[PDB]
C-alpha cells in the first residue's frame, strides 16, 4: 500500500511568515487531501483535490504537486495556523494518511521560572515523599533538569513532562518530580532542583532545606 | 430567397384548430386503446398461472399446461395475423415509417383487431416481446382511422395524425410522455426529407393518451428503482468504456435477427400452417420456460429492478444474458406480433450489471454501486441497435427517475451509436423497411 | 450544524472486546458512506473501514479476520464498530467519518470529537491529591506558583481546575506520566502576591472513571 | 422513389469522423469558454459587493458607488459592441438561427471578444440579462472559428459545428445536456426546410461541453427548490387555466419587447455616445436596484427558490413581478449583450407562485402546495413567447428534479404555446430575425 | 408500516394535555397527518390536518386556540394539544395518515387509537383477583378460566392470556363503570390436559398508570 | 359543512345474503369513501374514490352512487363482515363522516356454557366478595341471568356485560357480577346463577357452595 510522509516532522515559524510542509508517496498518487488537527479537536478537512480550499479555510492557504511530490503552503502564517497538517489520498486503494507535520510558533527566548515544592504533609503520612520542581514559561522547548539531594547529582525516581506549546504565550512548561520513600526522605535535608537552559550558562537553581 | 424566409417566419407555428382538436381525440383513444391492451395482456398471463395452481403437484402434467396454454395463444396470434392483416406481424414501427415515407398503407379496418387481439395471444402467452411496437403500430392506425373517418385533406393532416397517433402509442406504452413525442422527432419521422408533422399537435395527443393511462394505472410504477448514488467525475470513462461494449454488441445483434428471420423462414417458407404451428412450438417453450426459468422469458420488465438493486449472481447475469438473447430471437424474427423494444431494456440492464459488478471488485477507490452501470446500460441497446440514443436517454430518465446520472446514460449512449456507426452497422428499424420494400419491388 | 457524536471506548481488558457508536445529527445519515479511523497516542491516523448506505459493501484494512465489524443502524442513525481480541495495538482514539469526494477521489468530509480505547490489565484507581504549596523560606516575589499533585490513578484522565476555573488564566496542568501501571500529573497556577493567602486558592480534582470529586485547599505551610 | 429510399436508409447515420472529432473539440472550447464567462460575472458582482463594504456609511454615497459601478460596466460593453461588432448586441440567438438558414455572417474574430467581455460588462453591473444569449452566440462562433481553422469543406460541416456550438453553449449555460440539444431541434435549426445537421455531432458537442462545466462547477447546482408534492388528477385542470393566463400575455410581452426595442432607438437615433450613455444609466440603475431591493435586478435565480418556498407574499410577488417587467425590457431592448431567456424564468416562476397562491386558499380540498405551480409557470412564458416549449419544459426539468410534475409542466406548457397562436403572437427569436432581415433590404 | 399515538388518560376539566403519534414504516415527510376522534360509542369526527414543512394547518370549526396541531420531522411524531377540556373531548383519538386516490382525499392507514378521559376523578391502578374454578372438579373436554381486573381509572386496560400464546379461546368483557371506577372480567377456556397441567397466566395492563400485572390462575385446594 | 347520512342505522343479515347500505348526503360529493370498524379496532380503508376496493378487501365488496346517493354492497355477505361501516367525503372541505352502518349476523341457534367462580382468596383479604358467572357463546343476544343466594332471589349488586358479536362464529357472551361486602358472603352459603335461553326451556344454573 502507499505510504506518505510529510517530511518537516516538527517546525515552528514566525507569525506573518511563509511556511510550507511536504507530502511524499512511495508510488505515484493523484490529488491529495489536508487535514488540520488542533490538540483536543476532532480533525478538520483542510484542502482536497490538491489544491481545493474548503469553505471557511483562509485564503494564506494553498497546495499543489504532481505524481509522487505534493506540498501545503501558507503565505503569512498566523498564530492560529499552529496545528498538525495530516496529508491523506485515496487514489489508490486502500487510503493512507501520513505521518504528520507539527506546525508551531517561533517566538523570542524566554527563561524558566522555577519553583520548587516540598512533599505535603498528607502525602508523607501515606508514607511517601515527592518533590515537584516547575520550570515554566520558556522557549525553547529543549532544557535540562537536574536534581540534587544534599548537594549531590540524582537520577532515579526523577520523572518529567513538558507541555505543548501554549496558547496565550505560545512558550512552554515542564514538570520535574523525584518520588522517595519517606524513610529516604528523612535522611537528606537539602533538596535543590537545577535548570540549564539556551538562554543562560548558569542555571536556575531553587532549592529548600527541611531544617 | 431571403424575402421568402422573411414571409415564412413570420407566418411559424400556426397549426390549423382542427389538427390541433383531432389531435386530442387520438391521443385519448390511442390511450384507451392502449390501456386495454395492457389490462388484457395481464388477465391472460394471470389466468395462465391459476392454471398452474389447478396442477401443481403432478409436475409432469404441470409443463404440459405450461406449454400448451402458451402454443395455443401464441398460435391464435401468428394465425391472426397471417389470414387478416400480415403487416402487424413483429414490431410495427417499421411500417408506420414506411406510412410516413408514402411507401406502406394504413390498413386501420384490418390491423386494429389482429395487431390487438394477436398481440394479447403472443404476449399474454409470455413470450418476450414488448407491448410498445403493438401500442405504437396500433396508435398510428388509430389516428389514420379518425382521418379517414372525418375525411380531412392535406399532407399535414396525414402525417401529424399520423405521428401523434404513432407518439401518443409510445407514451401510453411505457408512462413515458416526453419518451414519445422525442421518439417522432429522433426516429420516426422521414428522416431523408423535410416534414409537415406539427409537433405542437403531438404534444397534444401525447397529453390525452398519458392523461388517460393515468386513469387506470397511479400509485404504482412500471420500474421503480429508487434513488441511486451519484458518479463521480473521474468514474465517467468508465461509462464509455461500457458504451464501447455496446457500440461492438448492437450490430452484431442486427445482424442475428435478421438471419433469424431468414433462417426461420425456411422452416415455413410461407406455408401458413408451417407458420402457425412454429408459433406454437415458440410459444409453448416460452409459457414453459416461463414456469421453470422465468428470468429468460416474458417481456423482462420484472427482472430490471432486481437486477440492478444486485441480486443476482454474476453468473447468474450470465445465464440471462445469454437465455435472453436466445429467446428474444425466437420470439421477434418469428414474427409474432409484439415489439423488441422492452427486451431490449432488460438485456442492457442484464448486461450494464454485470459490468458494474467487475466494475466494483476492480476499483473500490471509486465506490462503485453495481446500479449506476446498469442505468446506463439500460438505454444502451437501444442506442446500439436501433440508433436512437436521444429516445431510450430520455425514455429511461422518464421511466427510473435518477438524473444524477444524466451524464454517464449519455456517455455510454454516445458511446454506444458511435462504435455501432463505425464498426458498419444499421439502424433496425431502417434495415427492416429496407428488406420489405426490397421484396416489394424484386418481385417484379 | 452537522454533529458526529461516537461513544462506547473505555478500560478494556486484553482479549476482551467492545461495541463503539457513532451517533449522527444534521445530516440524511444514509446516502452517506461512513467510516472508522483511529488515532494511536503519538502517532498519526490509521484507517479502519467503511460502510456504504444499503449496508452492501463493508471494506476494513488489511487486519485479520473478525478482528473488526463495521456495521450501521439507518433507522437509528448510529454506526458501529466492534473491536474483538483487542490487544494493546488497539488503544487509541477512535474517530467517526462521513465520506465524500470531490473529482472522485474521496476524502474524510466531516469528522466526530473521538473516543478513547484503553487496553491495560491495570485496575481503575482513584487519584491521591495533594496541595504544592511554596517552602517556608518562601521568596515572596511578586507572582506565586502553587500547584497540587494528581498522583497515582487509572486510567486517564482525570479534570483539574481551579477555584471552578475561575483563574483560567496563567495556569497549566501537565502531561500524566504511567507508572507501575498507575497515572501521576501535577497542575500549576500562578497568581498574584497580593491573593494568597489573602483569599482561597482552591485545586479542583475529578476523576470520573473512580467517580472522585475533590477539592484540595492550598494552605500555606509552617 | 422506393429505389431511392432504399438506398437511402441502408446508408442512414454515417456522420463523417472528421465532422465529429472536430465536435467534441468545439465543445470543448464553448464550456470553458462558458465557465469562463461566468467566473468573470460573478467576479465583478464580488467588488460590486465589497466596494459596497468601503462605503457603508454614507448611504447617499452607498447608492452612488453602485450607481458608478454598474454604469461604468454598462457603458463599456453598449460600446464594445457598438464600435466593434454591432450584431452581437441583444442575445444572438436570431443571429445564429440567421446563420443556420445562411442569411446572416459569423464574424468570429469580432464577436467572440465583443460578446465575451461586452457581457462581463452588462451581466457583472447586475442587469436583467442572462448568460445564454451570450454563450449560445458565443458557442457557434466558437464553431464556425475551428471549421475556418482546420479548412473543413462541406454545407453539412458548416451547419453541423455552428450547430453543436449554440447547443453546448447552452448545455454549459444551465447545465442543461438535453435541454441543449432539444433547442437545435425544436427552435434553432433552419425551420422551414431540411438540412444536414448531424445529431450526433450535437450530442458529441453537448456532452464535451458539460463535461467541461462540472469540472469547475459540480457539487453545487443553479436553482435548489427540494422535492415538492404530487399533483392529482384531480388538479390538472388549475394547471389548464395558468397556461391560459401565460397563452395570452405571452403575446403582448412579445409585442413590448419588440416595441421597446424601436422606442430606445428613437432616444439615441443610433448613436454611439447618445447610445452607449443611456445604457450607462439603465445598467446603472440595475444596479443601485440590485441593492434597494435586489429581487427587482439581475438574472433572477436567486428569487425563484425564495418564491418556489412560498416564502413571499402575494404584494411583494405582485411588486417583483412588474418591477421585474419592466427591467427586463430595458435590459433586453436596449441592446445590451445578455440572453432575455433566464430573466423569464424568473418571470414565469413569479407568475406561478401567485396562482399558486390563488389555489391554496379556493381549494383546500385539493391540499396544494404553490410551489407545484410556480414549477409550472417557470417554463410557461419560453413556451408563450419564444415558442419552444419542449425545450423549456426539458430546460425546467433538468434544472429542478420535479418530474412528478411532469404531467401539469406539460399541460401549462401546451396551454400557453396554444393560446398565444390563438391570440396571434410570434416565436419571438423569429420576430427579431424577421424585422432583422427586413431592413437589410430596406 | 405503524402509527402509534400515546398521552391519553386523565385531565382536569378545563385543562389541557399534549398527545402523540409516533410514525414509523414511511417516509414521515412527504405525507399529511391528521386528527380524528370517536367519542365512546359515537361515530368519528376529524379533528385536523398538517402538511409535511408545517407550513399548511387546518382544523374543524373550532375556537381559538382548541386544538393545536404540530409535527416534528426529525422524530417522526405528529402532536395535537387540546384546551379548555371539557367533556366533548372525552373520545378515543385517532392519529391518521391522509392520501389521495384520483385526488378525493382519503384517511390512509389509521394508529391505534390513545384515550382521553375528561374527569375530575383519580387514576387508580386495577386489582387483578385470579378466577378458578370452585374446588368441585366437573371436568368436561374443556375447563374455563377467569380473571377479575376490578377498581381502576380511566379506561382503558389490555387482558391478555399467556401473552397471546392463548388467543383463541377469549373473552374480555367490557367494562362497568360504579362509583368513579371501572371493573371488567376476562373469560379464557382451555383443554382440561392443558391445566393445571400448563402454566396459565392473565396479563392485565394499565398505561393510564404504567402498570401491569400478570396474575396467574392457580387451582382451590 | 357536508352531513353525510347512513341509511340503516343497524341491519341484520344471514351469510349468503346480499346486504346493501347506503349513504346521502346534504350536498352534492363525488368520489366519497368507505371504513370497515370491526369491534375494539382502529377504522380500516374499506372501500376509496366510490368504487375501488383496498388491497386486500374481498371481491365480494362494491361501491357505486354519485351525486347524493351512494351505496356499499356485500354480495353473498361473509360472517367475518360484521362491524360498523362509515363513509366519508373530501371533495369539499372540511371533510366529513357518516355515522355509521352497524352490520349484525344472523346464526343457527347455539346455547350459552355457565361458569361460576367464587369470591377468589386475595379478593377477600380486601373485604370484598365478587361471584362472577360467565355466559359463553350463546345466540342469540336475547338471555336471561338470574341469581340465587340460599334459595332466595337476589337483585342488588348484580352486574352484566355483553361482548359484541364474535366475527367468526358469530356468538354472544356476557358475564355476570355480583358484588357483596366480606361479612355479607359469610353469612350465607350456597350461590348459584340461573342462566334461561332459548335453546333450553329449563334454565342452565350452575352453583357452589360455600362449605
Ligand atoms: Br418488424
Ligand atoms: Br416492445
Ligand atoms: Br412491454
Ligand atoms: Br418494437
Ligand atoms: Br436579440
Ligand atoms: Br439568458
Ligand atoms: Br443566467
Ligand atoms: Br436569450
Amino acid at each position: 500500500d502507499i505510504v506518505l510522509t510529510q517530511s518537516p516532522a516538527i517546525m515552528s515559524a514566525a507569525p506573518g511568515d511563509k511556511v510550507t510542509m511536504t507530502c511524499s508517496a512511495s508510488s505515484s498518487v493523484s490529488y491529495i487531501h489536508w487535514y488540520q488537527q488542533k490538540s483536543g479537536t476532532s480533525p478538520k478537512r483542510w484542502i482536497y483535490d490538491t489544491s481545493k480550499l474548503t469553505s471557511g479555510v483562509p485564503v494564506r492557504f494553498s497546495g499543489s504537486g504532481s505524481g509522487t511530490s505534493y506540498s501545503l503552503t501558507i503565505n503569512t502564517m498566523e498564530a492560529e495556523d499552529a496545528a498538525t497538517y495530516y496529508c491523506q489520498q485515496w487514489s489508490s486503494h486502500p487510503q493512507t494518511f501520513g505521518g504528520g507535520t507539527k506546525l508551531e510558533i517561533l517566538r523570542a527566548d524566554a527563561a524558566p521560572t522555577v519553583s520548587i515544592f516540598p512533599p505535603s504533609s498528607e502525602q508523607l503520612t501515606s508514607g511517601g515523599a515527592s518533590v515537584v520542581c516547575f520550570l515554566n514559561n520558556f522557549y525553547p522547548k529543549d532544557i535540562n533538569v537536574k536534581w540534587k539531594i544534599d548537594g549531590s547529582e540524582r537520577q532515579n525516581g526523577v520523572l518529567n513532562s513538558w507541555t505543548d506549546q501554549d496558547s496565550k504565550d505560545s512558550t512552554y512548561s515542564m514538570s520535574s518530580t523525584l518520588t522517595l520513600t519517606k524513610d529516604e526522605y528523612e535522611r537528606h535535608n537539602s533538596y535543590t532542583c537545577e535548570a540549564t537552559h539556551k538562554t543562560s550558562t548558569s542555571p536556575i537553581v531553587k532549592s529548600f532545606n527541611r531544617a | 430567397r431571403r424575402r421568402q424566409l422573411i414571409r415564412q417566419l413570420l407566418e411559424r407555428d400556426k397549426t390549423p384548430l382542427a389538427i390541433l382538436f383531432m389531435a386530442a381525440v387520438v391521443g385519448t383513444l390511442v390511450g384507451l386503446a392502449a390501456v386495454a391492451f395492457d389490462k388484457g395482456v395481464a388477465w391472460l398471463q394471470n389466468q395462465r398461472m391459476g392454471a398452474l395452481v389447478h396442477t401443481a403437484d403432478n409436475y409432469p402434467l404441470l409443463l404440459t399446461v405450461a406449454f400448451l396454454c402458451s402454443a395455443v395463444l401464441a398460435m391464435f396470434g401468428y394465425f391472426l395475423v397471417r389470414k387478416y392483416a400480415p403487416e402487424a406481424g413483429g414490431s410495427g414501427i417499421p411500417e408506420i415509417e414506411g406510412a410516413l415515407e408514402d411507401q406502406r398503407p394504413v390498413r386501420w379496418w384490418r390491423v386494429l383487431p389482429v395487431k390487438f387481439f394477436g398481440g394479447l395471444g403472443t404476449l399474454g402467452g409470455g413470450m418476450v416481446l414488448g407491448r410498445n411496437g403493438p401500442t405504437v403500430q396500433i396508435g398510428g392506425n388509430i389516428g389514420r382511422m379518425v382521418l379517414d373517418i372525418f375525411r380531412l385533406k392535406g399532407d399535414e393532416a396525414r402525417h401529424t395524425l399520423l405521428a401523434t397517433g404513432a407518439a401518443a402509442g409510445l407514451a401510453a406504452a411505457f408512462n413515458a410522455p416526453l419518451a414519445g413525442i422525442l421518439f417522432i422527432i429522433e426516429e420516426m419521422r422521414p428522416q431523408f426529407r423535410y416534414t409537415l408533422i406539427s409537433i405542437k399537435a403531438v404534444f397534444i395527443g401525447v397529453i390525452m393518451s398519458t392523461i388517460m393511462y393515468r386513469i387506470f394505472n397511479h400509485e404504482v410504477a412500471l420500474i421503480d428503482v429508487g434513488k441511486l448514488s451519484d458518479a463521480p467525475l473521474n468514474t465517467l470513462w468508465l461509462y464509455l468504456i461500457l458504451g464501447i461494449i455496446f457500440g461492438i454488441f448492437g450490430p452484431i445483434f442486427n445482424k442475428w435477427v435478421l438471419g433469424m428471420q431468414d433462417l426461420l423462414h425456411r422452416v415455413h417458407g410461407g406455408n401458413i400452417t408451417k407458420w402457425v404451428l412454429m408459433g406454437g412450438a415458440i410459444g409453448g417453450l416460452c409459457g414453459l420456460l416461463g414456469f421453470v426459468a422465468p428470468a429468460t422469458s416474458g417481456g423482462g420488465f420484472n427482472l430490471i429492478p432486481i437486477a440492478t438493486a444486485g441480486n443476482f449472481s454474476m453468473g447468474m447475469l450470465v445465464f440471462i444474458f445469454v437465455a435472453r438473447v436466445i429467446t428474444t430471437l425466437l420470439c421477434f424474427s418469428s414474427g409474432a406480433p409484439g415489439g423488441i423494444f422492452a427486451p431490449m431494456l432488460a438485456l442492457g440492464t442484464v448486461l450494464g450489471t454485470a459490468f458494474g459488478m467487475v466494475a466494483v471488485e476492480l476499483f473500490p477507490q471509486y465506490h462503485l454501486e453495481a446500479g449506476t452501470f446498469a442505468i446506463a446500460g439500460m438505454g444502451a441497446l437501444l442506442a446500439a441497435s436501433i440508433r436512437a440514443p436521444l429516445t431510450g436517454i430520455i425514455l429511461v430518465l422518464e421511466m427510473t427517475d435518477n438524473y444524477q446520472l444524466i451524464l454517464p446514460m449519455i456517455i455510454t449512449g454516445l458511446g454506444a451509436t458511435l462504435l455501432a456507426q463505425f464498426t458498419g452497422g444499421k439502424p433496425l428499424y431502417s434495415a427492416i423497411l429496407a428488406r420489405t420494400l426490397a421484396k416489394q419491388e424484386a418481385e417484379q | 450544524e452537522v454533529r458526529l457524536l461516537e461513544s462506547g471506548g473505555g478500560l478494556v481488558q486484553p482479549g476482551g472486546s467492545l461495541k463503539l457508536s457513532c451517533a449522527a445529527s444534521g445530516f440524511d445519515y444514509s446516502r452517506y458512506w461512513m467510516s472508522w479511523v483511529r488515532q494511536a497516542p503519538g502517532k498519526g491516523l490509521k484507517w479502519i473501514g467503511e460502510i456504504n448506505p444499503v449496508s452492501s459493501t463493508i471494506n476494513y484494512t488489511p487486519s485479520l479476520k473478525d478482528k473488526f465489524i463495521i456495521s450501521r443502524d439507518n433507522a437509528k442513525d448510529t454506526l458501529y464498530l466492534q473491536i474483538s481480541k483487542v490487544r494493546s495495538e488497539d488503544t487509541a482514539l477512535y474517530y467517526c467519518a462521513r465520506l465524500y469526494y470531490g473529482y472522485g477521489y474521496w476524502y474524510f468530509d466531516v469528522w466526530g470529537a473521538g473516543t478513547t480505547v484503553t487496553v491495560s490489565s491495570a485496575k481503575t484507581t482513584p487519584p491521591s491529591v495533594y496541595p504544592l504549596a511554596p517552602g517556608s523560606a518562601a521568596a515572596a516575589a511578586s507572582m506565586v506558583t502553587l500547584g497540587c499533585l494528581v498522583k497515582g490513578y487509572f486510567p486517564e484522565p482525570v479534570t483539574v481546575t481551579w477555584n471552578s476555573g475561575s483563574l483560567a488564566a496563567g495556569v497549566h496542568t501537565f502531561p500524566a506520566v504511567l507508572q507501575a501501571a498507575l497515572y501521576t500529573l501535577s497542575s500549576s497556577v500562578t497568581v498574584p502576591s497580593s491573593s494568597w493567602p489573602s483569599e482561597t486558592v482552591t485545586c479542583n480534582v475529578a476523576h470520573p472513571a473512580s467517580s472522585t470529586k475533590v477539592d484540595k485547599k492550598i494552605v500555606p505551610r509552617a
